[PDB]
């Protein structure tokens, strides 16, 4: 589906609900019926629900760069000027909510909707025709949402505490409808160890065979161990796929997703999506990941590993600066010192970050982000290259969390600006490429 | 196979349709020609085989009728 | 003062066990506002008679084992957790099971005090394995809501007691979600979807009329203020 | 040759096709899109395009 | 020869176009290609 | 769509008509032809 | 005020377009104080048009000069130089800020320097010569208007610049929380505000016209713009800003321009802010908006039209405004008067008609079934068809005033041009969903979804947040600065006191200057790299803590407690909450 | 474990335009629940009175100016909206307000008709001058929400008359918070209601509940 503005439906359809509504008595004459449109008559609107009933329509975002860019949707009127999309397909589309803008084609003829809604349905394209792996898969969000779901915390509220003497397991519960009950109360927690009994929810391969092997359970109760979120997670997949119980990360979606694929129909993958994307969104808000200059850390032997290298790269000056070392060993003395040194920072950074950090999280889940990304923002940018292309050997050692200095700064943009500059004749040469490979 | 309930453009659903042509573009063509059938009715002739919904498209009802096996087609 | 669209509630019934209640349209954005608040009253609100505590004879110091029977002691604690019982009391009340047959033991085996009614007596407890015996106290109190396991430090002084996790409503699970609807008189105005999976002691229409009366009136506390404000039906 | 034309160096291939004095069968896909032909591929094979459907006397009936 | 359709997971139809589904596949991915 | 009958079957590109004259006025001779059916005429 | 100062590449008498290779488009070291590095188009003009620095001077000659402090022997001086690029490499450039020492002289064991290359290096203090006037030298005007700018990439700050001058003058045109120097220097330059030429006192103060009586004896007025079209259709209006008897002295502010207010720029309004992502709405840059702020016009912004029409000379007649038109009802006249023109004051709707004109006609040849009718319900043919000017597409306002220029009347026109008519509508337009919102730091986003004020994320307080923000691409885009002025914009909304038990904390050792308390609500300025530091920020975060009754709000870590307005339970884990700046 | 004490909601005063609510007790998680059900409803549903439309003589639309006025029309229909009225009668009924010579104009100035009354008088509207002269009408009507300004040519109005966005909404700023515990443990919460003064804090609450109490149906 997608969100059709109701003054752009009425346009794109107006020879329709012209019909329509001189079918019905609303107007007596074609004359009529347009003017009853034009002019925007309360009476058109419940016609313009009929018309669009199951009558799909493209949505393309340029630029159309395979043939997922164009896709089938059913519409559904909105309130408002703008456009509604599923946050699945912004993968195929390349879509940004920045402000890009989108074009809407209404197909006429009976072919043409027939292969709208069988070819190039939306639901019906999930993987990507190079690759084969899935597109639709669960991103940024999603991927936190559900990560934050299935992972296990030790020491957890509720825990199982594998009781002993007197007083019972204790980690123990009759449903998964109790885990929620207790839940609610501040008994559970979702990323609880606790095991469970589970009357509507398939085992693994291996212990399916050992407890039954008889056949497997619809009805069957068995019992395992698994964090409350890893139930609920496991309701989203089929009833009929064996149960997962692992903490996702973005590749473990993907080899899930992947699966259903192979051993599902298509179908069956379209709602399963559906059923990951509302569990990621609300799980993603209650994750309480949130930024602060807090929640960014510096790792303190920033400075000694700073000024240490500091009077490596003096020596090796004052070496220089002796006349005997070589000009251009000398800055590729200093670049591999830094560089290296670079990795130091890096390695100290994320020793020190808690791995319950929502900056860390972000780049583990697999949903956003890159540790060189996190690696300028808190302790050192690293090394800049030169307008050239050569690498300026003088290094940037403040982060953009303590900031840079006015010639820190003046430096990256000789960098920054060449990066910015190649995106853009990257997309000119590689369209005229694809020209040339499409003729 | 449960898939729960498809709605709307997505019913029924592809699988179940294209054990019922040879591909995808032949149920294209199997589904439009007999929605163009449909609609000379209501103005070849024959159909609605199934029993129409409310206001059902005739694209719509032709691609139940395949999915019931109520017509056969013969490829060119 | 306010005169607004009638809303309407529906039931589908899902299976004896479950039911499915739609309200239709609401006022935006109403649905959010009293749907967790129905989750919460069908949940925590209704009154029901649930199992509190266990002692079954041949475990004192035992951690967990029960010679002469498959079932291990976790199994048959969240196995009776599944009791459902309707007891007229307002007080404790100890019933019992005691089965020396080699054979596999129902909730019908219990013999139930005056005033205590179990409505699932095909429920399985444990099964007996050949030339074995099982004698199972159980306390069952009124309550309400969800209260877990409790020893209250007179808990220890029993020996071979056993709190168990008490299931006092007869709602054992509920969610909600809320949609849109109204074509034209109305537009984006919100539909309640909720789920209610009801244990045999109550139907899910007789635990939404319980829930409505015990929520509407805990409303009359504030209207009872004034009254002067108001609205339609 | 009109394939050839709207790809690149269009005058250089024009002058040759004219003086090659060549035919263009119109069976690629882009020849077909230029001049609105339906394209050969896809639904627009002749196997799929000319699909033949009816009900089945069975279903006939059924009415 | 051809072989499993990428996106549908089985044996190419026999009416696709896999020219322009090649190149659209080698291009889309140029512009992450560093030069 | 305003009678709602069946789309009917599509016609020739204006714009491919006008090629064939843009390529006339070059001295070029475009003849659409038939199969056996020899030279068609745009009119 | 950008667009003046803009200094290109193109045009005749230079290379122009794809001629020009990437090597130009490079920042030379030569660009520093001259011509901004961080101020350029994103597409393919980058680099090639850029905006004068601050403190840039042009030469008689055509080479741009910047201002310098010369050094001698370590002792800055008052003297002040304008160098061109030539003679700059000819000397060594001491750093803006050094240790100052005293009456001054070089502090620091070590110094600053820039060489030719240019080449940074060091010298004791002797062998330096000149030195930098202040920081962001290098920096143009939009870009000194970015708070925290030192933090963020000039990727993003680049994003930032560009977006300030693409902003909209809104109704109410509140000023930054947490700004920067430029604010109020850089509004009465534009030239949008009115800014009196000698002392004196307030005559009258009305929205027409303000008068001022000079110690001169002298008289002065200014007739205020009003709600007048800009260019591409912003707001132009202006508001006084002094009282009748009012004192004032020359070069003061007497009146507000479209986006200032109190004499520094306002592109956009301070708003309550909420990092955590929200059930899928906020995604993918797409934002979410209390409905407060529509209910409350903060975002509203007006727009003007300019409609056009004209009665010539044809070949078969003369062309005439009327408001006969052959055929209409005599309802779709309901709002034109005499002449023909819409009515002041009107409201308008797609397709309505503004000035109703009428073209003569040539031989008609109606077809038989017009001419039948004709005949049965006797409208006789007219002889002229209908040339109208009606309202475009998708477009409606209400009618602000009309402009008629006549042959009669003197007037002038080109020869064949009897009468020209303009008509400007205008229209309120509200902040709505869909509509592109951003801060200073090239943070862009849609507005995705408005709620409720009833159902939003909202302080202990009651008090509902008016942005939900997304958490993730805040990290990966490195513009951390969003986040830092999110937090100083809640330090300056409810004030502070920095403790004055005992001496003063050490995170105050070389830090604010009585500073040490500000009320609530009062207004924040960082210099964009002399500005606020990081040790700074926490000590800040602790602070004053009314809202009305004596509870805290937020902690040290910027973060609080936020009530789900659905659910109505607590957010598991601390939201960071705040102000930001953010524009239309 | 049934405990039966039924609710008691119980009043309180921290200001004349606020009060505190507090009803106890309560089973274990539900002041939250129960709390934020009132706040959505109190912000939005409770009734009242608000200014739809206004006529000034001299201005015939939103964007001009007056002589003398300080303030032009768009910006005092701003301060406008600020207005707390509360019309104790249905159906539309039309204010006055005319000043001339020097002085500051404020909402006292405007002279309610039969059972209206402006609850803020000391608001500033505008600022006239001696060829100051304001004369304009406002039309109270009853309501409920936000509703925005009701175009002219969709009622029967004329191309004098000025709509104005219409806040009603006697509710000012609105918070709660519950006390758990850990003998059985209940949960109690209190509520924080505060008004605009048109109505005090108990008939807002109790309009809540009114409204609150049809809704709920079995």
């Amino acid at each position: 589906q997608c969100g059709l503005p109701k003054l752009m439906a009425l346009e794109l359809f107006k020879p329709f609900v012209m019909k329509r509504l001189v079918d019905l008595n609303h107007a007596q004459n074609i004359k009529s019926a347009k003017r009853m449109v034009e002019r925007q008559r309360p009476q058109v609107w419940d016609v313009l629900e009929e018309v669009i009933a199951e009558h799909p329509v493209l949505l393309n975002r340029a630029p159309t760069l395979h043939r997922l860019g164009i896709q089938a949707f059913e519409p559904q009127l909105v309130e408002g000027k703008a456009i509604q999309l599923h946050p699945l397909v912004c993968e195929a589309f390349n879509a940004d909510f920045d402000g890009d803008q989108m074009a809407v084609h209404l197909p006429l003829s009976a072919e043409a909707q027939a292969e709208a809604r069988i070819l190039m349905l939306s639901s019906n394209n999930i993987l990507s025709p190079a690759s084969g792996k899935p597109l639709a898969m669960p991103r940024l969000d999603m991927v936190t949402g559900l990560y934050y779901l299935t992972t296990l915390v030790e020491g957890a509220t509720g825990e199982y505490q594998a009781a002993t003497k007197d007083a019972p397991e204790q980690g123990v519960y009759s449903s998964p409808a109790e885990a929620i009950m207790a839940m609610d109360r501040g008994a559970l927690s979702v990323r609880a160890k606790i095991k469970v009994r589970l009357t509507e929810l398939r085992p693994p391969t291996d212990l399916e065979a050992q407890l039954f092997e008889n056949g497997w359970k619809p009805g069957d109760a068995w019992t395992a161990e698994t964090t409350l979120g890893r139930v609920m997670f496991n309701e989203l997949l089929p009833k009929s796929y064996p149960f997962v119980n692992e903490q996702m990360h973005k590749k473990v979606q993907a080899r899930i997703i992947n699966d259903l694929a192979e051993r599902f129909p298509m179908i069956v993958v379209a709602q399963t999506v559906d059923k990951l994307k509302d569990a990621g969104f609300y799980w993603a808000t209650r994750s309480g990941v949130t930024v602060s200059m807090a929640d960014v850390l510096v790792p303190p032997q920033k400075q000694e590993i700073l000024e240490r290298h500091e009077a490596e790269a003096d020596a090796i000056e004052r070496k220089y600066q002796r006349g005997a070392l070589n000009h251009t060993e000398r800055n590729e003395s200093l670049v591999k010192i830094w560089q290296d040194a670079t990795e130091e920072v890096g390695k100290a950074l994320e020793e020190f970050y808690p791995a319950d950090n929502p900056i860390i999280t972000i780049v583990k889940s697999g949903a956003t982000g890159n540790l060189t990304q996190t690696r300028t923002l808190a302790g050192m940018k690293g090394l800049v290259t030169n307008p050239k292309g050569e690498f300026i050997p003088r290094p940037i050692k403040s982060s953009f969390r303590e900031g840079l200095t006015v010639l820190e700064y003046f430096i990256n943009t000789h960098g920054a600006r060449k990066g910015l500059a190649d995106t853009a004749l990257r997309t000119a040469d590689s369209g005229y490429l694809t020209r040339r490979l499409v003729d | 196979s449960a898939y729960d309930t498809p709605l709307g453009i997505t019913n029924p659903p592809i699988d179940e349709l294209l054990s019922r042509a040879s591909s995808k573009y032949a149920l294209v063509i199997y589904a439009a020609k007999r929605a163009r059938q449909i609609n000379d009715y209501y103005n070849e002739y024959v159909g609605p085989l199934v029993e129409p919904g409310l206001q059902e498209k005739p694209l719509s009802i032709a691609l139940r009728e395949i999915h019931g096996d109520l017509l056969e087609h013969t490829e060119g | 003062m306010l005169i607004s669209q009638r809303p309407t509630l529906s039931e589908e019934t899902v299976a004896e066990n479950r039911s499915r209640f739609v309200i239709e349209p609401l006022e935006p954005g109403f649905g959010y506002t009293l749907g967790n608040s129905l989750r919460r009253t069908l949940l925590s609100s209704i009154p029901g008679a649930a199992v509190t505590s266990i002692r079954i004879d041949g475990v004192l110091h035992e951690f967990t084992t029960v010679p002469g029977v498959k079932e291990d002691v976790t199994d048959i604690i969240l196995n009776l957790k599944g009791l459902v019982v309707s007891s007229d009391d307002d007080e404790p009340v100890t019933m019992y099971l005691r089965k020396q047959g080699p054979g596999v033991v129902t909730a019908g085996d219990i013999v139930p005090p005056a005033g205590v009614t179990v409505h699932n007596p095909d429920m399985h407890i444990a099964t007996l394995n050949d030339k074995g015996k099982l004698e199972v106290e159980l306390v069952v109190e009124r309550g309400r809501g969800y209260v877990p396991a409790v020893q209250n430090k007179a808990s220890g002084a029993e020996i071979g007691r056993i709190p168990v996790d008490s299931i006092y409503s007869p709602v054992l699970k509920v969610t909600y979600k809320v949609e849109a609807t109204r074509v034209e008189q109305r537009t984006d105005f919100d539909k309640l979807i909720i789920d209610v999976e009801t244990k045999n002691s109550i139907s899910p229409r007789d635990a939404l009329a319980s829930a409505g009366g015990t929520l509407v009136e805990l409303f009359g506390l504030a209207r009872e203020l004034n009254a002067d404000s108001e609205h339609i039906e | 040759w009109l394939s050839a034309a709207s790809f690149q160096e269009t005058t250089r291939v024009l002058t040759d096709a004219a003086i090659n004095c060549r035919s263009d069968k119109l069976n690629g896909l882009k020849e077909n899109v230029i001049i609105g032909k339906l394209i050969p591929a896809g639904t627009g094979i002749s196997r799929y395009r000319n699909i033949q459907v009816q009900p089945t006397e069975e279903a006939r009936a059924a009415a | 020869c051809y072989g499993r359709s990428m996106a549908t997971g089985k044996l190419v139809d026999i009416g696709e176009a896999v020219g322009i589904v090649a190149a659209q596949s080698i291009g889309e991915p140029g512009t992450q290609l560093t030069m | 769509i305003v009678k709602g009958e069946n789309i009917p079957e599509p016609g020739i590109p204006e714009s491919f008509k006008v090629l064939l004259k843009e390529l006339q006025s070059l001295c070029l001779n475009v003849e659409v032809l038939s199969s056996d059916g020899a030279a068609i005429e745009m009119r | 005020l950008t667009h003046k100062r803009r200094l290109s590449a193109l045009g005749p008498g230079g290379l122009s377009r794809e001629r020009a290779g990437l090597e130009v488009r490079d920042v030379h070291p030569s660009h520093y104080g001259r011509m901004c590095p961080i101020e350029t188009p994103e597409g393919p003009n980058i680099g090639l048009i850029g905006s004068l620095s601050v403190y840039a001077r042009v030469n008689p000659f055509g080479f741009i000069e910047t201002p310098y402090r010369k050094v001698e022997n370590g002792v800055v001086t008052d003297q002040i130089d304008y160098l061109t690029a030539d003679e700059e490499d000819r000397h060594v450039v001491a750093q803006a800020n050094s240790p100052t020492d005293e009456n001054g002289r070089f502090t620091e064991d070590r110094v600053m320097v820039r060489k030719k290359g240019g080449e940074v290096e060091f010298v004791s203090a002797d062998q330096v010569d000149y030195m930098d006037v202040s920081p962001r030298q290098m920096v143009s005007v939009a870009t000194a208007m970015i708070p925290f700018l030192e933090h963020d990439d000039a990727n993003r700050a680049l994003m930032g610049a560009n977006m300030q001058r693409q902003a909209v003058p809104l109704v109410r045109s509140e000023a930054p929380l947490v700004g920067t120097g430029m604010e109020l220097r850089a509004a009465i330059d534009a030239g949008d505000v009115v800014v009196a030429d000698k002392t004196g006192v307030i005559e009258e103060v009305s929205a027409d016209y303000i008068t001022v009586m000079a110690d001169d004896g002298t008289r002065q007025s200014y007739r205020l713009r009003k709600f007048a079209r800009s260019n591409h259709g912003t707001c132009a209006n202006q508001r006084p800003i002094v009282d009748a008897g009012q004192r004032v002295e020359a070069g003061q502010v007497i009146a507000d321009g479209p986006c200032t207010q109190n004499g520094e720029m306002a592109l956009g309004k301070n708003l309550l802010v909420a990092i955590m992502p929200w059930e899928g709405h906020n995604y993918e840059d797409a934002i979410i908006l209390s409905n407060r702020l529509v209910e409350e016009d903060v975002l509203t912004s007006i727009h003007i039209e300019e409609h056009e029409i004209d009665a010539r000379d044809t070949k078969l007649g003369a062309e005439e405004i009327t408001r006969d038109i052959p055929n209409v009802s005599d309802e779709v006249l309901a709002d034109l008067d005499e002449r023909g023109i819409v009515r002041i004051g009107a409201e308008v709707r797609d397709g309505d008609i503004l000035v109703g004109k009428v073209t003569p006609k040539g031989e008609t040849e109606l077809t038989p079934e017009e001419r039948l009718l004709r005949a049965i319900f006797g409208e006789k043919a007219r002889e002229v068809r209908d040339t109208s000017l009606k309202v475009p597409h998708g477009e409606s306002g209400k009618v602000i005033g009309i402009r008629v220029f006549s042959r009669e009347d003197d007037d002038e026109l080109p020869a064949g041009v009897n009468e020209l008519v303009r008509v400007y509508v205008a229209q309120k337009r509200k902040i709505s969903d869909g509509d592109k919102l951003a801060g200073r730091h090239g943070n862009k986003g849609v507005i995705g979804k408005i709620l409720p004020v009833e159902d939003m994320p909202f302080l202990p307080d009651g008090t509902p947040v008016d942005i939900i923000l997304n958490t993730h691409g805040v990290p990966r885009r490195m513009n951390i600065g969003q986040i830092l002025e999110t937090h100083l914009g809640w330090v300056a909304k409810a004030g502070w006191n920095i403790d004055v038990a005992a001496g003063v904390p050490d995170w105050a050792s070389k830090l604010p200057e009585e500073l040490y308390s500000a009320p609530a609500d009062s207004t924040v300025a960082t210099p964009v790299f002399d500005g606020a530091q990081e040790g700074e920020l926490a000590g800040l975060l602790g602070s004053t803590l009314p809202n009305r009754d004596g509870e805290v709000m937020v902690d040290a870590d910027g973060k609080s407690t936020l009530f789900d307005g659905r659910s109505g339970e607590p957010f598991p884990y601390p939201v960071t909450v705040g102000y930001m700046y953010i524009l239309k």
